[PDB]
């Protein structure tokens, strides 16, 4: 009669996980948020496993970022030297 | 088991002839006289101990075996029949019983 | 001629008033139901599932409460008939347990490494005059890796039927009376080896009520 | 005789027709019993074959009725503060309270769905 | 008779629910000298190391405090057709009683 | 004392071992009934031509099928199966007809 379990549309699942950049906007004009993902030390771009983006706001950012290279925006070869001092967010071993 | 009443039976014959074959009074005597007796009654040159004429109580020169496990309508007497090993894995039962009732209290 | 103690516990229906050393209530408190992931769930276990709880597969507890009425006559009735159990599991766990229950009753235990050919060849192991068992109770139908155990087959290949406890992952397909419950929980199988022992100790004082009354009569 | 073929039937079956023919002389000792009181599922073998396509497993996801304002008191509120036992029968966690603080007050109470965790609010603390 | 699916609903498990970081009680039973074995309730046990506060407490039947992540440990892997359990729980220890 | 075996294949077949070089042993494939419904078959090889021919004439009545006829002379219906590439084909027959069939079937 009443006692049997319904068929519900599955609770207890939290909305799934919004990576760090999910409603934003990336520019190319907006180097201090593009130099946080390449490495300060050889200018290089950190990876999906690194930054922890989702796969359309990963592209975002390189194609952002090499937008942003060739109007000289931002350098190659290096993280921009006064911009070092933000949130590290892209989780990286190196000196522990 | 009767294999081995006719070899204890032939024994104790073969020991009471062997006092009446040497001068022994006593009819009961010793294990290392019979040693003695035909090692100088049957003498070799033989190289092996094994190998030399033995005639000596027959459960020490017959290799000792289990008995038979079926009586009649089957039933095998050990809870542990149908492993094969059937002592050893009650051995390690009995040593499994007796570490437990400890931990239950406290060459 | 013996054969009027034999026929009738056939045609009685539950002879040995089975259905009063369980019900749902006492299965329930000591967590038959429990089954484990939806990730390992056999194909075999689908309909003896009731369902999954945030992903736990639940065991019907009316599906096992109607094989155990059917379960525990059927080894009830191989006590009677004087045949040969065996219990088997390889749980690790209970290990020590389902060798003291066979001795608290009076049939067997094999819960050691299974030897291979312990059915199949048995004439070669053994001397060639061995009863072999005439039901396995399984307490853990699987083996230490969790693939079905040995004697699933060479039970089935020497035609013998068995009893088994399956849980969710387990084979319930060769084996002849399946027992959908719980086998991973020391509250579960201290259940079961109470329910198995007392059902064929039972079983044991009926055959000897029943041949005392042939001997006077 | 007997037959060691566990594939090709069940144990009854590969028995049942072994004594119409006349190859194992013996009726076995849980033949005449088993025939009576027969399991509900015939063991023949049956080789496990996986789903391929569109065939999910028909098992129902259970869920209860009382599931929602169990969820949002993990929402909200914290876990259970109070610690769980499980080894007795019938335990009423204070989420179990919760939800029948919430049960009684619909049916018909049914005033709004927020408003009943507001009604339900005050009165735990009372 | 009581219906399996009314004390389905009426049952402490199923009261609970997802099990993440969830305060639960168990009993221990069976020490071996580093490790404790907790049983709950559940399916299975759990495995936990002997800390060093309060190091001595941990006897046979220590009423424990439990976090209780997680009943599962399984995972599926590259070629698994199942998923390898290992009957075990992962409950973290927090305390006595 | 009521079955027969009849012998179905005999096949000198080889191996290759470091130090004996060519090894052969006999595969023999025999059939096993009696008559009246129920047969089977084995096969076991050893390396000597008696010996293949006691293991299989002794396993084949281990494993042994109750073929369930109709009366004495034929079978239920038609079937038709595909046996790994083989197709068989075999119908249900009146009485008297004959036994029209391989010569390997002729013999089960
Ligand atoms: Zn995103
Ligand atoms: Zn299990």
């Amino acid at each position: 009669n009443e006692d049997l379990p319904i068929s519900m549309e599955n609770p207890y699942k939290e909305p799934l996980k919004k990576c760090i950049l999910c409603g934003k906007h990336v520019d190319y004009k907006n180097v201090q948020l593009l130099s946080q993902f390449v490495s300060p030390f050889t200018g290089c771009i950190y990876g999906r496993h690194i930054t922890g983006l989702c796969g359309k706001k990963q592209k975002e950012i390189t194609k952002a970022i090499k937008r942003a290279q060739i109007m000289g925006f931002m350098p190659v070869t290096y993280k921009d030297p006064a911009y070092l001092k933000d949130p590290k967010v892209c989780n990286i071993r190196y000196r522990e | 088991e009767d294999f081995i009443k006719k070899q204890i039976e032939e024994f104790n014959i073969g020991k009471r002839h062997l006092a009446n074959m040497m001068g022994e009074d006593p009819e009961t005597f010793t294990q290392e006289d019979i040693d003695r007796a035909i090692a100088y009654l049957f003498p070799s040159g033989l190289f092996e101990k094994r190998a030399r004429p033995v005639m000596k109580h027959p459960e020490q020169i017959f290799p000792r075996q289990r008995a038979i496990q079926w009586g009649e309508d089957g039933r095998p007497f050990h809870y542990l029949f149908y492993t094969g090993k059937q002592s050893y894995y009650s051995l390690m039962h009995d040593v499994y019983g007796m570490l437990l009732n400890l931990e239950k209290h406290q060459r | 001629f013996n054969d009027k103690i034999l026929n009738e516990p056939l045609k009685h229906s539950d002879f040995f008033n089975v259905k009063e050393l369980f019900s749902v209530r006492s299965l329930f408190d000591a967590r038959v139901h429990l089954g484990h992931k939806a990730g390992c769930r056999h194909r075999f276990m689908e309909p003896y599932i009731f369902g999954s709880r945030l992903d736990h597969d639940i065991i019907d507890l009316e599906q096992t409460a109607t094989h155990l009425q059917l379960a525990l006559n059927f080894t009830a009735h191989m006590a009677y008939r004087k045949g040969i159990i065996l219990f088997i599991s390889r749980n690790r766990q209970f290990s020590y347990l389902i060798e003291n229950m066979a001795r608290d009753c009076g049939e067997y235990a094999h819960t050691r490494y299974f030897r291979g050919g312990m059915l199949t060849n048995a004439r070669l192991l053994f001397g060639p005059t061995v009863r072999l068992p005439d039901l396995i109770i399984f307490l853990h139908t699987l083996n230490n890796i969790f693939e079905p155990h040995v004697a699933v087959r060479d039970a089935a290949k020497m035609n013998i039927p068995t009893v088994g406890i399956v849980d969710t992952n387990c084979n319930p397909c060769l084996i002849t009376y399946p027992v959908p419950g719980n086998d991973d929980s020391p509250l579960a199988v201290h259940l079961y080896c109470r329910l198995f022992q007392t059902a064929i100790t039972r079983a044991k004082e009926k055959r000897q009520q029943v041949e005392a009354l042939y001997r006077l009569q | 005789a007997g037959s060691r073929l566990e594939t090709v039937g069940s144990i009854f079956s590969r028995t049942r027709d072994l004594v119409r023919a006349g190859v194992l002389k013996e009726k076995p000792l849980w033949f005449d019993v088993y025939d009576a009181f027969p399991p509900l599922r015939e063991p023949v073998f049956q080789r496990p074959r996986v789903r391929y396509g569109k065939a999910k497993a028909p098992i129902q996801d259970i869920w209860y009725h009382e599931d929602r304002i169990r969820a949002k008191f993990y929402s909200v509120y914290g876990s259970g503060q109070r610690a769980f036992d499980l080894f007795n029968p019938n335990f009423k966690s204070t989420c179990q309270r919760f939800v029948e603080k919430y049960t009684e007050l619909q049916k018909l109470g049914e005033t709004d769905e927020e408003k009943l965790f507001v009604e339900t609010g005050k009165a735990l603390l009372a | 008779v009581e219906s399996f699916a009314s004390m389905l609903r009426h049952s402490p498990l199923t009261q609970m629910g997802p099990a993440k970081d969830k305060l639960v009680i168990g009993r221990i039973f069976h020490i071996v000298e580093n490790d404790l074995y907790i049983d709950f309730g559940g399916k299975f046990h759990c495995v936990c190391r002997r800390p060093e506060v309060d190091g001595e407490k941990y006897q046979k039947g220590t009423r424990v405090r439990l976090r209780l992540l997680d009943l599962e440990l399984t995972s599926r892997f590259l070629g698994a057709t199942t998923d390898t359990t290992v009957l075990e729980a992962n409950a973290v220890l927090l305390g006595i009683q | 004392e009521d079955f027969d075996t009849r012998i179905l294949e005999v096949r000198n077949v080889f191996t290759m071992t470091a130090k004996e070089g060519r090894k052969k042993s006999i595969r023999v494939l025999v059939a096993v009934g009696n008559g009246k419904g129920a047969a089977g078959f084995s096969i076991g090889k050893a390396t000597d031509r008696m010996d293949a021919f006691r293991k299989a004439k002794n396993r084949a009545v281990h494993h042994l099928h109750y073929i369930e006829r109709y009366e004495d002379h034929t079978i239920f219906h038609d079937i038709s199966l595909r046996f790994k590439r083989t197709h068989i084909k075999m119908k249900k027959q009146p009485k008297g007809y004959g036994l029209r069939c391989h010569r390997a079937i002729i013999t089960i």
